[PDB]
């Protein structure tokens, strides 16, 4: 069986004792910082709140209490509709140059 | 005016969630400048020809006064170094720095530099490890096919090792710092288009702060800790690093029973040692240092650091043991229990690297759906 | 703009560093607040506190006499001025009557300030500014906006 | 670079205080050193066992080293 | 007020004072230290260094 894995390992990595979430801690490439651009405000600021207190934590070595912590149903996706988007325009770029 | 320029140094912006790991990255700021302080001292005496060096060493560590420090603070100097360089190294492995491509290939070509001088550096006073270390080093170029018996000659100064051979050396050896001093310029000019990388991975930009009253201070802490353990060095056990034999003046007609370079090479001198083979082997060390130019391009998770991500945590210090093996291993000399070890552990360098690492994030990126 | 006289004017008329600024003195029972309120592009607030901070150290140490004929000029004109109706007055009344006590005749203020010379400024603005410890408001973008520590490092001279 | 066009933030704030007007080392021993443990915990499993695992072959490889030279009955 | 109020005041707040300061109390400074370490090294050392055995020869 899966499921019981990705739920494991989502609580190993660290990321929900942060206050964050998974697309939070992506790297950051000129195909993300479109998404990024492309967000709407309301949760946009609502990625950086979540950032800025992480940093602040993973200063002191401090994390958040157990009940703050993050849920991984609760993990949502929310940039993944922005991001394929991007990467649809970006073969659409160069398979029509080929 | 100029001075501003040093907004780089005083206002600039960078995050709060440092550790103290990045004090190490400015050591080396504190490192090449206190040896270059001490050497420079120490060569106003030093003599380059062969009948007066060693002597003109001892001519230092007895009549001179406090002479006899400023070797030690240099030369175990030089090993705080690199005991920074190996944490220095290896964090941007474990936090992910290597992506800023235009720095982390200066990250070799420093090092590169280094272990061309250190090695420089061992031989001037003719300690009979000197002589057979610049042998067993500088012999195996002679490996490659019509061109290595003339270039160990031509940088022997005709057939082997002699006074020529010291002196080519004292000056390309007393002048290298002075292009790290540069080159370091340049390894910290790319960063500053850009900025730290925090070992979370993510752009702090939201939370960049100062660095005059707190970074300063913390690496003011972090050279404390180093003068204490390097004065702990120098005036509780010179003796512990540099093998004993460098007090023995040099004869070429007299090898010791074990050679081993210094300390700091063996994780690189046991991987020629495995391979019984003499060019073959070759190829693997200077391939086990500029694989670190060959890892940007291996990078598979779409995160960027290794503090979130527990299985290539499991790989990275088996990395560390590896190598403290391999640093270990090439240190004592060729037996049978050993060697077996060498042929594994030489290829388990090369194989976490190329394999395992990226197998990991080829991982995580699948179990967490991207 | 720049033939003004307080330095900190016609720097900021000359490089246009800000919009608007003005000082204060609010005063409370057994204390008060001293300080100031400015505004301007987020790209000018670093330079902006560094000139106001170089002129309290500078009255702190170095006033001249000349400089403070200015403002003891200037404050009669505030007080006179600020008393020119009957509404002003019944708010300084009504006022008196409850933090000084007495209602101060204008004759005695003016013998209070000349007493005031370059000697008492250098005493006073060292009890209530130098390296103490100031409180500090921030309300936009203030990216350029220092930290705490980098304030009070400003706030003495050497 | 430097601080006025790095990135963009809204409705945040920030509340922070003098040194001065604090200690400098509050519940160092008090919070500290459970998140000591907590800091521990959460690196050791994935740290040590290659350590461990070289103790072992610096234990066995001087071992076997040792008796190698040491004389066969015959 | 305290010890450290008053020495404040009078020396820790004037920047021309403050380093004033240092160099007066390193000055005496070096004359201390130098005369513990000596004597903790002469103690530790008791009857092994030349001024233990400076009186026979
Ligand atoms: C990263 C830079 C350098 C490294 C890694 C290095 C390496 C070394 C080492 C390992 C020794 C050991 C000799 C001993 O302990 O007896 C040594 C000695 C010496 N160093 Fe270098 N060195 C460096 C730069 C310099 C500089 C900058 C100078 C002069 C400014 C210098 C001049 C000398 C001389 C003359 C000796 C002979 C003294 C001796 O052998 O003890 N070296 N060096
Ligand atoms: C004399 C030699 C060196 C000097 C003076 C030097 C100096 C510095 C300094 C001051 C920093 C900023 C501190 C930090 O970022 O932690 C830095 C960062 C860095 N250094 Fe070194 N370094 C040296 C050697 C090396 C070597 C051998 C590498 C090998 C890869 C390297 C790779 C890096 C990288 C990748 C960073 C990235 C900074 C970050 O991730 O934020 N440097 N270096
Ligand atoms: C994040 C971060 N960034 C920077 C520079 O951007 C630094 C940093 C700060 C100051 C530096 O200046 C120095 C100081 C001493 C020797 C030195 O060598 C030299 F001069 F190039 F040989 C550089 C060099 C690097 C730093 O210490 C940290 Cl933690």
């Amino acid at each position: 069986w899966l499921e019981g894995i990705r739920k494991w390992y989502y609580n190993a990595a660290g990321f929900n004792k942060l206050g964050l979430m998974r697309d939070d801690t992506i790297h950051e490439n000129d195909d993300v910082k479109e998404a990024i651009r492309r967000l709407p405000e309301n949760l946009y600021d609502d990625r950086v709140f979540r950032i800025k207190r992480a940093l602040d934590l993973s200063m002191r070595q401090q994390i958040l209490p157990k009940e703050q912590w993050t849920k991984y149903e609760e993990d949502k996706s929310y940039l993944e509709p922005y991001l394929k988007e991007v990467i649809r325009e970006r073969k659409e770029r160069e398979e029509w140059a080929k | 005016l100029m001075k501003i320029v040093n907004n780089a140094f005083i206002d600039l912006p960078a995050p709060s969630n440092i550790s103290s790991w990045w004090n190490f990255g400015s050591l080396l700021g504190i490192c090449l400048i206190l040896q270059i302080l001490t050497g420079l001292f120490l060569a106003m005496h030093y003599t380059s020809d062969t009948t007066t060096a060693f002597s003109s060493v001892t001519h230092i560590c007895r009549d001179v006064n406090y002479g006899w420090i400023i070797r030690y603070m240099h030369a175990n100097g030089a090993s705080m170094f690199f005991i920074c360089l190996y944490m220095h190294v290896g964090r941007g492995l474990y936090y992910g720095s290597y992506t800023f491509l235009e720095t982390w290939n200066i990250g070799v070509i420093l090092l590169l530099t280094v272990m061309a001088t250190a090695f420089m550096g061992y031989v001037l006073p003719w300690g009979q490890m000197s002589f057979w270390g610049a042998t067993v080093i500088t012999n195996l170029l002679s490996a490659i096919p019509y061109i290595g018996t003339n270039l160990v000659e031509w940088i022997w100064g005709g057939f082997s090792v002699d006074k020529a051979t010291l002196t080519r050396f004292f000056a390309f050896h007393f002048i290298l710092p002075f292009i790290i001093m540069a080159i370091a310029m340049v390894h910290l000019l790319f960063l500053h288009e850009t900025g730290s990388n925090n070992p979370t991975g993510i752009s702090s930009d939201v939370d960049k702060i100062p660095f005059h009253p707190y970074y300063t201070i913390k690496d003011i802490l972090g050279a404390l800790l180093l003068i204490l353990a390097l004065m702990l060095l120098v005036l509780f056990a010179p003796d512990l690093l540099g093998d004993p034999d460098n007090y023995t003046p040099a004869n070429p007609l007299n090898t010791p029973p074990h050679i081993k370079p210094e300390w700091y090479f063996l994780f690189a001198y046991a991987i020629l040692r495995s391979i019984p083979n003499k060019l073959g082997g070759v190829l693997a060390l200077a391939f086990s240092i500029l694989i670190l130019a060959l890892i940007p391009l291996l990078h598979t998770s779409k995160q960027r650091s290794m503090m979130f991500r527990p299985l290539s945590q499991c790989l990275f210090w088996a990395l560390v043991a590896d190598l403290l093996t391999l640093t270990w291993i090439g240190g004592q000399p060729v037996e049978h229990p050993y060697i077996t070890i060498g042929q594994l552990a030489s290829v388990l360098y090369f194989l976490l690297i190329l394999v395992l690492m990226p197998t990991a994030g080829t991982i995580e990126n699948k179990l967490l759906k991207w | 703009g720049a033939h003004l006289s307080s330095p900190l004017a016609s720097i900021a008329a000359t490089n246009k560093l800000c919009q608007s600024f003005q000082t204060f003195n609010i005063c409370y029972a057994d204390t008060g607040l001293l300080g100031a309120h400015f505004v301007c592009d987020h790209m000018s607030i670093d330079d902006m506190m560094f000139v106001l901070q170089g002129q309290w150290m500078r009255l702190c140490t170095s006033a001249t006499e000349s400089e403070v004929l200015r403002g003891k000029n200037l404050l009669r004109n505030a007080l006179v001025s600020h008393l020119d109706g009957t509404t002003p007055v019944c708010e300084d009344i009504g006022r008196s009557l409850l933090t000084y006590g007495r209602r101060i005749p204008l004759a005695e203020w003016e013998s209070r300030i000349a007493e005031v010379d370059a000697r008492v400024v250098r005493e006073v603005c060292s009890k209530y500014f130098y390296d103490q410890c100031p409180a500090v408001a921030g309300f936009g973008p203030i990216e350029q906006l220092p930290d705490y520590n980098r304030i009070r490092s400003g706030m003495f001279w050497l | 670079r430097q601080f006025g066009h790095l990135t963009r933030v809204r409705h945040v704030i920030t509340y922070s205080l003098s040194p001065f007007e604090q200690r400098a080392f509050p519940h160092y021993f008090s919070k500290g050193i459970p998140n000591v443990l907590r800091r521990t915990r959460a690196c050791i499993l994935r740290v040590a066992p290659p350590f461990v695992a070289f103790y072992l072959v610096y234990t066995w490889g001087t071992q076997e080293f040792e008796k190698s030279k040491r004389k066969n009955p015959a | 007020p305290t010890l450290t109020a008053r020495l404040y005041s009078l020396l820790f707040r004037r920047t021309s004072t403050f380093a004033l300061t240092i160099v007066v109390g390193a000055l005496f400074f070096e004359r201390a230290f130098d005369q513990g370490a000596d004597a903790i090294y002469e103690h530790i050392n008791e009857g092994k260094l030349w001024k233990h055995i400076k009186h026979k020869y």
